[PDB]
């Protein structure tokens, strides 16, 4: 079983930046962050291939937001800028290795997009 | 107008896979036949091919993969401009089908030589195993099969006739379908 621990959200100044880490014990097919909000489901924001070379992003967060990992061990990113007040949700890094990543979760980390 | 013959896919396991069906009577299928064609993740993209008639009835399509691994699953939607004909699943990983080898020519010892239809990097390159055909232009009769595997796509012989030749290749742990015969050069 494989723990997912997400860091590195906060309280961000809108239209600056945001690089977001959550670490998973193991690498997996399919990577990808999930935003939810107040009243607002969790929507897939940004995701990653097997062998990557292909990323996924939402339509409100396309250009905007770039999700990756590093080398070595693996710790998905959702690195954001010009972060939007309507962006401010608790961002859940979940793995996959079929179709969608929904094979662990981990909880997640608040970001707050501040006034 | 209806798909008698399910549709059937290869994949080259780099770029394309190609496919084919078959319908009731004659069918344009540029003209309106339409396959959508996406893989399966959360922020997939819609990718339309556009098919082409193979027989009187029948139809073939090829589809982009522009980077395909070993769990890629893709949903095969066959439209009739607003009237579903029929959906269902491919898997590029296990109907492969290489490409053709290439750049074929000859230079005692006699040395025959193509390129590998894929990079190194490409999984096919690691147990890509060449065969190559040599029959006699001449003599029709002699012909004779040569295994190759070697990362080098070379092959050398030293056995008065003339003889051509033609390699195809097949990556062997993938378990895919022989691949198209190289072009068949020719000389003595
Ligand atoms: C060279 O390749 C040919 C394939 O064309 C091999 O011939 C096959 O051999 C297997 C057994 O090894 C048979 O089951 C097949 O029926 C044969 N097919 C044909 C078309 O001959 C041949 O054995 C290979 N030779 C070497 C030395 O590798
Ligand atoms: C993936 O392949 C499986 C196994 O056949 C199938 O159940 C599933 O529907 C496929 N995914 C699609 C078609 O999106």
């Amino acid at each position: 079983q494989v723990q997912l621990v997400e860091s590195g959200g906060g309280l961000v100044q809108p239209g600056g930046s945001l690089r977001l880490s959550c670490a998973a014990s193991g690498d997996f097919y399919c990577m990808a962050w999930f935003r939810q909000a107040p009243g607002k489901e969790r929507e897939a924001v940004a995701a990653i291939r097997s062998g990557g070379r292909s990323t996924y992003y939402a339509d409100s967060v396309k250009g905007r937001f770039t999700i990756s990992r590093d080398n070595s061990k693996n710790t998905l990113y959702l690195q954001m800028n010009s972060l939007k007040a309507e962006d401010t949700a608790v961002y859940y890094c979940a793995v996959g290795v079929d179709g969608n990543c929904r094979n662990y979760w981990g909880q997640g980390t608040l970001v707050t997009v501040s006034s | 107008m209806k798909v008698l013959q399910e549709p059937t896919c290869v994949s080259d396991y780099m770029s394309i896979s190609t496919c084919e069906w078959k319908m009731n009577g004659p069918t344009n299928c540029s003209t309106e036949l339409r396959l959508l064609y996406q893989l399966v993740f959360l922020l997939s993209e819609a990718h339309t091919c556009i098919p082409e008639n193979n027989g009187g009835a029948g139809c073939v399509c090829h589809l982009l993969m522009d980077d395909v691994v070993s769990a890629d699953n893709y949903t095969l939607d066959l439209w009739a401009g607003q009237q579903l004909l029929w959906k269902g699943s491919f898997k590029p990983s296990e109907h492969v089908k290489p490409r053709a080898p290439g750049n074929l020519t000859v230079h005692d010892t006699l040395l025959l030589t193509w390129s590998n239809p894929y990079p190194p990097d490409n999984y096919l390159y690691n147990h890509l195993t060449y065969a190559v055909n040599i029959w006699s232009e001449n003599d029709p009769a002699d012909f004779r099969i040569y295994n190759v595997t070697y990362l080098e796509p070379s092959l050398r012989i030293a056995a008065g006739i003339s003889y051509r030749a033609r390699v195809r290749a097949w990556a062997q742990a993938y378990n895919t379908t022989w691949s198209e015969w190289s072009p068949s050069t020719k000389w003595h």
